[PDB]
RNA sequence: GGAAGGGCACCACCAGGAGUGGAGCCUGCGGCUUAAUUUGACCAACACGGGGAAACUUACCAGGUCCAGACAUAGUAAGGAUUGACAGACUGAGAGCUCUUUCUUGAUUCUAUGGGUGGUGGUGCAUGGCCGUUCUUAGUUGGUGGAGCGAUUUGUCUGGUUAAUUCCGUUAACGAACGAGACCUCAGCCUGCUAACUAGCUAUGCGGAGGUAUCCCUUCGCGGCCAGCUUCUUAGAGGGACUACGGCCUUUUAGGCCGCGGAAGUUUGAGGCAAUAACAGGUCUGUGAUGCCCUUAGAUGUUCUGGGCCGCACGCGCGCUACACUGAUGUAUUCAACGAGUUUAUAGCCUUGGCCGACAGGCCCGGGUAAUCUUUGAAAUUUCAUCGUGAUGGGGAUAGAUCAUUGCAAUUGUUGGUCUUCAACGAGGAAUUCCUAGUAAGCGCGAGUCAUCAGCUCGCGUUGACUACGUCCCUGCCCUUUGUACACACCG
């Protein structure tokens, strides 16, 4: 589209200026200490991102 | 310049997505799994897997465009980090490269019996004290089904699963669906602790002979 | 997709002098890391040469990775004119 | 030509940082050097409660995820080029080293 | 206002003024439609109509 | 679906059969004269014509347009 | 099984506490309405999808753009395939979107046929993975022997005991493999070890204040890396409980009750982990996970504007605020814990201090990438006054005026202040939830979501109880015996 109309909305914040790292998806972003990866993604990673489970 | 907490957390990250970007690029070069080391102006970057002919290539060529692609992706200063390939030590007991190799017998046309009990055989000849393959999905029909394959000893409960079983998951892209394939190996107890825990199970209590 | 020839010259270029590279999947980003062309652009040509075998695509945590063929490198060597001697930093 | 050198480690696993901060001290020890700590510093524990489920249904079950960061401060009493020196002891993984004056 | 007002706001009360200069003595003016619906109605536009 | 207004069709750039036949005129001696106007811009260069339109003159690279009156 | 026996559970009861169900409001669901009010889910849906939606998110609705349709073949084509654009009109629109006017660009495209690609499009009754539930209970399965023609069975049991298929034993079984336990995390004790200028104590030196004012006593502030030390704080290694000891009961057993001592005598307390076999339970709307089907340029792709997801005769679920004096208001007073914090650009995150202001807020010096700075860090409560049984100085719904902050944008009030208005509600029917000790309940605090919004969730601490320590009556669970015309298994 035109330039100044493609992709114009400002995007500096909201759900709809982050996603996962992983997926991409938009939904359940973990933004704590900087993972940016939603809830499912971080799920699958904790392990190997270095989260035990002690309780 | 960051605190402690993201530093570590940025570490784990990028652990997780180099492993990740490693197994979709070496799925079939086979890829046991990746350790980082970090020291002064230097970071290591050691690649395990069962062939390292393919991972390294011909005189390396495939080892230095994954090093140069890592490097830039990652923001790595140039001529910092480095990549290595190293041999899997008993890749029976791998649960990674026995889950890979089952995909492969799989993704071959062999039937899933003979290929589970293959892998089995060859899980337990080579020193696991016992093993588990399942596999799930669309099997001779249009119904999913479960099919467990069971030999030696297995714990589930309790703190010393987390050392003494090695477990993998993959998924077998078939023509109708897409097969889910465990791989659930248990170690043995090893006192140098290069192919088994250096711990005994919590309640095996030994007697010494008198003299 | 219409790239300008300089855009292209310049992707084609980096490609053959590094052997190997990567983009993140934004399409609107204004400028490549590495490349000066759009995120976009050096996407898009990467997928042209990748879908006639000049070079092999991996995708993972939101990001591509590139690396050259022989049929790729032969491809850029005859269209960059130059010498043969010259080859990728890879080798 | 003697300043308070201050090192700073910090580890996930609790034996490979006391077993680096056990050699850096024996190593200070073995020069004569002064030697201040190790000093613990209280554990960091970075916490991370997520639902199990991948969606909404069920029991509302929570995963409790922990990333403990172990810090240790060190003060030697000497020039730069010998706790440099000390401090090119072999390092095991995990573990991160920084040097500092005051 | 203090913040500023966009362009469009400025586009939209040019069109109203020169809709109103338009107008033949004694009418209303044209009908002037837009999507701003945050607009502020401000004196100048008195009379206008607005779609 | 239902559609109420007739569809609309993408511009098209109408043809011309020699558009720079027409920018130049060559006298029997062999002397060139150009009817068009040529944009004083560096960047345009010479070469590059503008448009004789009814009120202005309008230059299709830069977009600098003089109106005469 | 409205059959018997034994045992067990505050998702059962008993004895009780708080309650909920009644009122206002918040928030989810149905219905209604609508252009749309997107949609999954019906103990085990309903403050759940981390789902607190102004834009985005977004999947819905009304409109306008764009290709981000690779690659192959054919056509057109440098006498130009095709891009972009000034001005006017058009348009919600400084979208050349389109039209008029005609300039620029150069094989990157356009046209057609195949083939792709994307899709929060259908199918969770095609699937993977994950999660929930059966099911918090103690249960589950080989080998070799024994029985049976066989399906099957014994092992895995009469009894005692245990939280436990936990043990003692009995024994056509003997040996084993899972679950349980062990395990691991946190908390509780250590005047014992190592070590602390990013934690403290003690004494000293100086200084301020008070007291007889020199000397002495009390209380504060500042330095000593050559003042000492680790009780207080931190975190590594270890020690510590094993029912160890005493009295009774029990088979000379396994064990149980009580008791001194002890930090601790319910498995010390609380958690994490957690078997076999299953559900057409949930998720295709987490995933560049995925089969098939649909669509694929006037698009179910993508983007822009605007609206909606919140719409209000009504019904339901989880909650917040109350109905008051064991209180409200106004003073004075002073005790936590778990945690979280920056791109430095003039500056972005947590923010001290000073100034301005009634508040909300604003300005200026600065600290902290952190046991270094915010952090010298709460409320209920304690204390003294006013109020005086009056819907009252209880209650704070609804509404008016007006002032600030966040944001590109605050209207259908984003949120936060000031004055004003002052609804139901006077303890709540049938029904119904949670809970046995630092627990219930009350009180506040941190984090997640977050530009701005917490009545929600996940944790934290402070004050701190009543009742019981029993049973199978209700609702359910385990084992055994027994009946069956059930096996889609009594919702038969
Ligand atoms: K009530
Ligand atoms: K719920
Ligand atoms: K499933
Ligand atoms: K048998
Ligand atoms: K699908
Ligand atoms: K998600
Ligand atoms: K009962
Ligand atoms: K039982
Ligand atoms: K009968
Ligand atoms: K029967
Ligand atoms: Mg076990
Ligand atoms: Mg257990
Ligand atoms: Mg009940
Ligand atoms: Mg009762
Ligand atoms: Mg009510
Ligand atoms: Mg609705
Ligand atoms: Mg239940
Ligand atoms: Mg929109
Ligand atoms: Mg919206
Ligand atoms: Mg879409
Ligand atoms: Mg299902
Ligand atoms: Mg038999
Ligand atoms: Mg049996
Ligand atoms: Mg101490
Ligand atoms: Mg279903
Ligand atoms: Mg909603
Ligand atoms: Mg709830
Ligand atoms: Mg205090
Ligand atoms: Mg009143
Ligand atoms: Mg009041
Ligand atoms: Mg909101
Ligand atoms: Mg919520
Ligand atoms: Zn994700
Ligand atoms: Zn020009």
């Amino acid at each position: 589209g035109h330039s100044n109309i493609w992709n114009a909305h400002p995007k500096n914040y909201g759900p709809g200026s982050r996603t996962c790292r992983v997926c991409g998806n938009p939904h359940a972003i973990i933004r704590k200490y900087g993972l940016m990866c939603c809830r499912q993604c971080f799920r699958s990673n904790a392990k190997e991102i270095g989260f035990i489970k002690y309780r | 310049q960051i605190s402690k907490k993201r530093k570590f957390v940025a570490d784990g990250v990028f652990f997780a997505e180099l492993n990740e970007v490693l197994t979709r690029e070496l799925a079939e070069d086979g890829y046991s799994g990746v350790e980082v080391r970090v020291t002064p102006v230097r970071t290591e970057i050691i690649i395990r897997a069962t062939r390292t002919q393919n991972v390294l290539g011909e005189k390396g060529r495939r080892i230095r465009e994954l090093t140069s692609v890592v490097q830039k992706r990652f923001k790595f200063k140039e001529n910092s980090v480095e990549l290595y390939a190293e041999k899997v030590n008993n890749r029976g007991l791998c649960a990674v490269a026995q889950a890979e190799s089952l995909r492969y017998k799989l993704l071959g046309g062999l039937a899933v019996r003979r290929a589970c009990y293959g892998v089995l055989r060859f899980i337990m000849e080579s020193g696991a004290k016992g093993c588990e393959v399942i596999v799930s999905g669309k099997l001779r029909a249009q119904r999913a089904k479960s099919m467990k394959f069971k030999d030696g000893y297995m714990i589930s409960s309790g703190q010393p699963v987390k050392e003494y079983i090695d477990s993998a998951v993959r998924h077998i892209l078939m023509r109708q669906g897409v097969l889910g394939i465990k791989v659930k190996i248990m170690l043995d107890w090893d006192p140098k602790g290069k192919q088994g825990p250096t711990t005994p199970l919590p309640d095996l209590v030994t007697i010494h002979s008198p003299k | 997709m219409i790239i300008s020839e300089k855009n292209r010259r310049e992707i084609s270029k980096y490609l053959f002098q590094e052997g190997v590279c990567y983009a993140k999947k934004d399409y609107n980003l204004a400028k490549h890391p590495l490349i000066d062309v759009p995120n976009l652009q050096v996407i898009k040509l990467m997928q042209s040469f990748k879908s006639k075998e000049y070079v092999r695509e991996t995708f993972a945590w939101m990001h591509y990775y590139w690396y050259l063929t022989n049929d790729g490198i032969e491809f850029l060597r005859t269209y960059l004119n130059l010498p043969s001697e010259i080859v990728p930093a890879t080798l | 030509q003697i300043h308070k050198i201050r090192i700073t480690l910090s580890s996930k696993n609790v034996k490979n940082l006391e077993k680096v901060c056990a050699d850096l001290v024996r190593g200070a020890k073995d020069k004569r050097l002064r030697v201040k700590g190790p000093v613990r510093m209280p554990t960091k524990v970075l916490n991370i409660t997520t639902r199990k489920s991948p969606c909404g249904e069920g029991t509302n079950t929570w995963d409790r995820f922990e990333l403990r960061v172990h810090k240790r401060v060190i003060d030697l009493f000497s020039s730069a080029d010998v706790v440099k020196q000390i401090t090119s002891i072999t390092i095991e993984p995990g573990v991160e080293v920084e040097v500092t004056i005051a | 206002f203090q913040r500023g007002l966009k362009r469009k706001p400025m586009a939209l009360i040019k069109k109203l003024r020169k809709a109103k200069r338009e107008a033949p003595p004694g009418e209303k003016p044209e009908v002037v439609r837009t999507h701003l619906r945050n607009m502020i109605i401000v004196p100048e536009m008195i009379g206008s109509v607005i779609g | 679906k239902t559609y109420t207004k007739p569809k609309k069709i993408k511009h098209k750039k109408k043809k011309v059969k020699l558009a720079v036949l027409q920018f130049y005129k060559v006298d029997d001696s062999g002397k060139v004269q150009r009817l068009r106007k040529e944009c004083p811009n560096a960047e345009c260069g010479a070469g590059t014509f503008m448009a004789n339109h009814f009120d202005r003159h309008y230059c299709g690279k830069c977009g600098l347009t003089y109106v005469y009156q």
